[PDB]
């Protein structure tokens, strides 16, 4: 029963816990994958931002799942937001990529 | 038509200081440098699921005590005898303009000496200060959150309210401007009517003086449980979709051939909540924001010096010798009397009176316990950093989770009528 | 030309709502005017895990 | 729906324009000339065997998934607001409609006469339906309305009183409802044009 | 201000935000289309059966046939729109030739007026030939 | 007044506009008159832009229509519902499969007239009833589509 | 480009104007839903117009309701019935060197009546055409009366 | 059909569900006959999903007809007997006592 409700005049927005109480997008969550599974464009659109730059982790819970292995010299810089920014987007109500 | 302009700022928690430290006071400024916009103040959660949260400020009531504490130390600073605005720092925090119009970072000049040594339990004059007497219009804007400010800083209990009865302030054409509203939540018409007061001075005995007081009376009369769906004043009433519940939602309704019989005259009283539980619900803090619009425009009776602790006594335009005194009230109880007198009366059966009762005992103890350990979390920051002492909140005590002078308020209200 | 109808500017203590019905149709009166709004119905679903 | 009690099945189905306190023509109407409760109808029996004997679901169905698909764009395009304004409409032009035929005929309807000092006749059921139709005809050009509306009062004798429906159980036992009609602003309106 | 018709006659700083790309690939089950074309079946209203009825000047509306005649002519008319609907040669649901013997039922028709007697004549006709019976002239 | 030659309109509007310049049966009614009872007198405390939600004038009308539409603006008043329980009945009426939420920012000037009674409701469903009249063709369609 | 409201997607700002305003945020669809796990909003335009693109019709036949006036508030006229001109001994009023002409709030006639004629100076949107006119009674009006049930005068 | 007959369901008030008069043995029914056999069998199946008021006593009177020369059950009228088509049984004044 998680309900977001937007923010006015430079309040930040806020998501409903367990609790009854409503909280802003910073902190550390516990999410099953299937709520993310049934409101993916939403929950894309909403956290995307803050998970790049604020200051959010989430925990999905998967249980088992493939995985897939990108190796890099460790000597220059390198950046994985770009894979991870395709994962997070490629789910669907029936479906996950490696 | 309201003449003395007068308020008193915060008083110490047992602390050395104002409960108020930079990190706090800087989180706030949301919606600008201003401390006088509304939003600073009020919190638009939109849902009856409520219950909204932070780590800085765990509560509504969290969140309007530390905009009181700001406000209490910052204008400290132009209040002296030699009047400047920008020449001290409180908290490394210094006004921006003379017409006090934002709060910014000291300058480096000003962060080298020493701060404002400030004082508690203050009680300032707003002609004492030129550009307040100079301009109506701006001694307007700012009394419009000043009295809300003083109406939480009287006591150590919650907030405020008025309710006042009256057939006389019914005439004209008062009544289509009221049927206008049905359908509104009590949230949507508190918030609009706060937001609208400081747009431009207003009458005492106009319109929008007998919108609010009537508003305020209909909220409270249905709250109390007087006034319900088979017995209405003047084809008006509150319903509450479930009574008990942590966030609940009041919907203004229209119901025909139920009117009660009203008596003629003229009366009034202040009642306010005890319990902590004030900090968990937004419908109060919503009803002494009202009355403080309310107290901005218009005169209202003096409250009498017995009601509130020597600091609060005397005061010119808000208490006296002879006047109101305060009825203070209890969440929990009044849930029961809601109840009590609802079914009494036949719209309620003793089923939904125990599940009522059951929504309201688990709630309470939930709010407690929350309440509670911030306190805790409180103290021990405190503990831990001596030069920044703070509250999150207002401090709370145990006996103030009992039943005192329930009953006698509930009485009190239902004698309106 | 008859006073009657004008009765809230010719009377000295006549209030500003008085009316006369069903004797009397007055040919000056208040009237209040408004600016409403109507929006249409918005609405987001959400699915249920 | 009741299973096996004969005393209770109910094989009737009426609708009455007249009040409990006055004796009139009984006339009935015509839903009541059915043999069954309501109007009949023919099913295959061999096709609704076959319907239990064989069906299936898909090897992969999650009833939550499923639903939220076949509800979204099914309530995406509802019509219940204009439905509930309709029947408002509705309601309004029955009131006005009892009224007015109240003025100029015999029916037992309390209504403030106002307008007795001008001429007329006593109105039979053709005047009265003519007089009901142009009522009838008058209110959806106000508010522009194409569909029905009131065309079923126009079919017999237009001087009513009450509508309400009833129901016949087999031992002779009968259920009655009759709506609580609330006010009604246009014909209230029209009775204040009257006084004036 | 705008003038709005009548359907019937009168009386006459970076833009791109991280995660709005929209290359998520998902088909529905059931489809939209499928239930949006059957929901659209469904929202239709009732037809208006205005027969047996006034005109706007006493005439009764309809065809000059007899009730219970019009209750079966109309099952018939139901029973072959079904047949044309599943797309077959005979209805497998029926409402003509039932098993019933419902044979008092009666629908609405133009065979009679709102006082009981038959339309073999309009009605103003009637009033026209009943007021004619007592004009006077002229006299000689 | 909207539209060109709005002051002619001023004129129609505001009889105590005109002076007192001669000596007429218009000129003793004009005299008769009180002078601060023109114009507006009554706005609203809230307001979009700077324009107010609602304003009382003194104009020429007629008290018979004014009662009419007095009437008919409450009766569209008691109506008006709000979001919130739009929220709720489509929440309920889904069975728990879905939820809905609609957002929305406070207003008083909002209206959506969709609240009615349970009697407005069955007499509608008693006219539908009456409607059939044992014709198969009205009820035929109703069955096909639903299946 | 996108509402942080209702998790819109949009290509102009003033149609984000116009989506905004549909909150009740200040800055023709009847229903408008979205959806959370896809892209595929769904809108309802009312099948009066010829135009539906991509919308849904609404079959409902349902009555007008909210309409607006803007111009008077009275049903009631002022007419002249006999005509008349007559010398006076003020024609206009000057202020610096321009002329004012006086203009009066009811007509210079030697006798003059009411009528009722609806809506006659009104300025509406939607004309609900329902209008019961009058003449001066020095004309004829008996069509007012004669209009319900006189299919057969002689 | 059997949409239908749950489409039915909702306006029991105003129309009455019922099986085809043809979907009965011919000419009564007999038990010594095969396919008359398998006519009840589809028809016991198909009846109870009916809003027809009647059914239960159509299920028990098409094997009352059928079972005619082999069995005998207490009749009161002189008129009504074992033979009588159990079509016919359409209103509660038809019930039999047995």
């Amino acid at each position: 029963d998680c309900r977001i409700s937007f923010g006015m005049n430079g309040a930040a927005p806020m998501i409903r816990d367990e609790t009854g109480l409503m909280v802003p997008f910073e902190g550390n969550w516990i999410f099953p994958l299937a709520l993310w599974q049934m409101n993916t464009r939403y929950f894309n659109q909403q956290f995307d931002a803050w998970i790049k730059t604020g200051e959010l982790r989430i925990r999905i819970e998967m249980g088992a799942y493939p995985y897939m292995l990108h190796y890099y010299d460790p000597r220059q810089y390198a950046n994985a937001w770009n894979l991870t920014s395709a994962w997070l987007e490629e789910i669907t109500p029936t479906s996950i990529p490696s | 038509a309201r003449a003395a302009f007068l308020f008193k700022t915060v008083g110490f928690g047992g602390l050395q200081n104002v409960p108020i430290n930079d990190e706090l006071s800087s989180h706030l400024l949301r919606a600008g440098n201003s401390p006088w916009q509304l939003t600073q103040f009020l919190d638009w959660i939109s849902l009856g699921r409520g219950l909204a949260t932070s780590a800085l400020v765990p509560t509504a009531g969290s969140r309007y005590y530390q905009m009181s504490c700001l406000l209490s130390g910052t204008l400290q600073i132009p209040f002296r005898p030699n009047h400047r605005w920008g020449d001290i720092r409180f908290l490394r925090l210094v006004w921006s303009a003379p017409t006090l119009d934002g709060l910014v970072v000291a300058p480096p000049q000003v962060l080298a000496q020493p701060a404002l040594q400030a004082q508690a339990d203050r009680v300032y004059d707003c002609d004492d200060y030129p550009f307040l007497a100079r301009d109506p219009r701006f001694k307007h804007r700012v009394y419009q959150q000043l009295s809300a400010v003083t109406l939480l800083n009287l006591t150590g209990f919650g907030p405020i309210s008025y309710v006042r009865v009256d057939e006389d302030m019914w005439s004209g054409d008062v009544n289509q401007l009221l049927m206008n509203y049905f359908g509104h939540t009590f949230a949507e018409i508190a918030y609009t009517l706060c937001q609208a007061s400081a747009n431009r001075p207003w009458e005492y005995d106009g319109t929008y003086a007998r919108m609010t007081q009537i508003v305020l009376s209909l909220f409270w009369l249905s709250y109390v449980g007087v006034i319900h769906q088979q017995n209405t004043y003047r084809t008006f009433y509150f319903q509450c979709n479930r009574r008990g519940d942590a966030a609940e939602v009041w919907i203004l309704s229209c119901s025909l051939n139920h009117s009660a019989q009203i008596r003629p005259g003229n009366r009034s009283l202040f009642v306010m909540p005890t319990s902590p539980d004030w900090n968990m619900d937004v419908n109060l803090i919503l009803s002494s924001t009202l009355t403080g619009c309310l107290c901005s425009g218009s005169q209202l009776p003096l409250i009498d010096n017995n009601s509130v602790p020597a600091v609060s006594r005397n005061i010119h335009g808000w208490t006296g010798r002879a006047g109101n005194q305060l009825h203070g009230f209890q969440v929990r109880r009044m849930v029961t009397e809601f109840c009590d007198r609802l079914r009494r009366d036949g719209v309620m059966t003793q089923a939904q009176q125990n599940q009522v009762e059951a929504l309201a005992d688990q709630t309470q103890q939930f709010k407690r316990d929350k309440l509670e350990t911030w306190a805790r979390e409180d103290d021990q920051y405190n503990q831990a950093h001596p030069n920044s002492t703070m509250f999150r909140t207002k401090p709370f005590t145990n006996a103030q989770w009992g039943r005192g002078n329930t009953g006698a308020t509930s009485a009190a209200i239902a004698a309106l009528i | 030309i008859p006073v009657e109808r004008y009765n809230i500017l010719t009377n000295p203590d006549a209030p500003p709502t008085q009316i006369q019905l069903p004797e009397v149709v007055d040919l000056y009166n208040v009237v209040t005017r408004y600016a409403y709004e109507t929006p249409p119905i918005t609405a987001v679903v959400m699915g249920v895990p | 729906y009741v299973r096996l009690d004969r005393d209770r099945v109910p094989t009737m189905v009426g609708v009455t324009r007249q009040s409990r306190d006055t004796i009139t023509q009984p006339a009935l109407s015509l839903s009541t000339t059915n043999t069954t409760v309501g109007v009949p109808l023919a099913l295959d029996a061999r096709a609704i065997t076959v319907a239990l004997l064989s069906g299936k679901y898909p090897p992969d169905l999650v009833t939550n998934v499923w639903y939220a698909d076949a509800i979204y764009p099914m309530y995406a395009d509802t019509e219940v607001f204009s439905n509930l304004q309709r029947d408002m409409i509705t309601c309004e032009a029955v009131q006005t409609l009892v009224t007015l035929v109240a003025q100029i005929s015999e029916t037992q309807y309390p209504v403030d006469r106002y307008l007795d000092w001008i001429p007329s006749l006593r109105a039979s059921a053709a005047t009265a339906a003519t007089f009901a139709e142009w009522v009838n005809t008058s209110m959806k050009t106000a508010f522009d309305l194409s569909d029905m509306l009131l065309e079923p009062l126009l079919s017999g004798d237009p001087r009513m009183t009450q509508l309400a429906i009833q129901y016949q159980q087999y031992n002779g036992r009968t259920f009655n409802i009759i709506p609580e009609m609330p006010g009604s602003v246009i014909a209230d309106c029209v009775q204040l044009t009257a006084e004036v | 201000m705008k003038r709005i018709p009548r359907k019937t006659k009168g009386k006459s700083p970076a833009t791109t935000e991280p995660g709005t790309s929209n290359r998520e690939q998902y088909k529905a089950r059931p489809g939209i289309a499928s239930v949006q074309r059957a929901t659209e079946s469904a929202e239709m209203p009732m037809k208006n059966n205005d027969e047996g009825t006034p005109d706007k000047k006493g005439n009764t509306k309809g065809d000059l046939v007899n009730e219970h005649s019009e209750a079966k002519d109309e099952a018939d008319e139901a029973t072959k729109k079904q047949a044309k609907d599943t797309d077959k040669s005979k209805a497998q649901v029926t409402y003509s030739d039932t098993g019933i013997n419902n044979a008092n039922e009666l629908s609405r028709s133009g065979n009679v007026d709102n006082e009981g007697g038959s339309n073999q004549k309009p009605m103003s006709t009637r009033i026209a030939e009943a007021t004619s019976a007592i004009v006077s002239k002229h006299p000689a | 007044l909207p539209g060109p030659d709005a002051e002619k309109w001023y004129s129609i509007m505001y009889p105590t506009r005109m002076g007192t310049p001669n000596v007429s049966k218009i000129c003793n009614f004009v005299a008769s008159c009180v002078r601060n009872r023109v114009g507006r007198f009554d706005r609203a405390q809230m307001m979009n832009g700077a324009m107010s939600e609602w304003v009382d004038v003194f104009e020429t009308s007629d008290a018979l229509t004014v009662s009419i539409r007095g009437r008919w603006m409450a009766r569209l008043a008691r109506m008006n519902i709000n979001p919130t329980e739009i929220e709720w009945a489509l929440t309920e009426c889904a069975q728990g499969y879905v939820t809905v939420t609609s957002p929305y920012a406070p207003s008083v000037n909002r209206l959506m007239p969709y609240r009615i009674s349970n009697a407005e409701r069955q007499i509608s469903q008693i006219i539908r009833i009456m409607n059939i009249g044992n014709n198969a063709t009205v009820i035929q369609p109703v069955l096909q589509d639903i299946s | 480009y996108q509402c942080h409201v209702c998790s819109a997607v949009l290509f102009s700002p003033l149609d984000l104007d116009a989506h905004v305003a549909s909150h009740g945020l200040h800055g023709r669809h009847i229903t408008e839903f979205i959806s959370s796990w896809q892209n595929h909003p769904i809108v309802q335009v009312s099948a009066d117009v010829e135009n539906k693109k991509t919308a849904q019709l609404l079959h409902a036949d349902t009555p007008r309701l909210v309409t607006w006036d803007a111009g008077l508030c009275t049903s009631f006229k002022i007419v002249p019935i006999v005509p008349a001109q007559v010398p006076q001994d003020v024609l206009a009023y000057t202020f610096f060197t321009s002329s004012y002409a006086i203009q009066s709030p009811f007509p210079e006639a030697a006798v003059s009546r009411i009528v009722v004629h609806t809506r006659w100076a009104s300025n509406v949107d939607f004309d609900r055409d329902s209008s019961v006119i009058m003449a001066p009674p020095t004309e004829n009006n008996i069509h007012l009366f004669k209009q319900l049930l006189n299919t057969e005068t002689l | 059909s059997f949409r239908v007959a749950l489409a039915g369901w909702l306006y029991n008030g105003v129309v009455t569900t019922v099986i085809d008069d043809s979907s009965y043995p011919k000419d009564g029914g007999s038990v010594t006959s095969l396919e008359n056999l398998w006519d009840f069998f589809i028809l016991a199946l198909a009846l109870p999903l009916t809003t027809d008021p009647c059914a239960p006593v159509k299920a028990f009177m098409t094997l009352a007809n059928m079972m005619v020369g082999f069995e005998t059950i207490p009749m009161d009228n002189q008129i009504y007997t074992q033979s009588r088509r159990a079509s016919a049984f359409s209103t509660p004044h038809t019930w039999p006592r047995c």
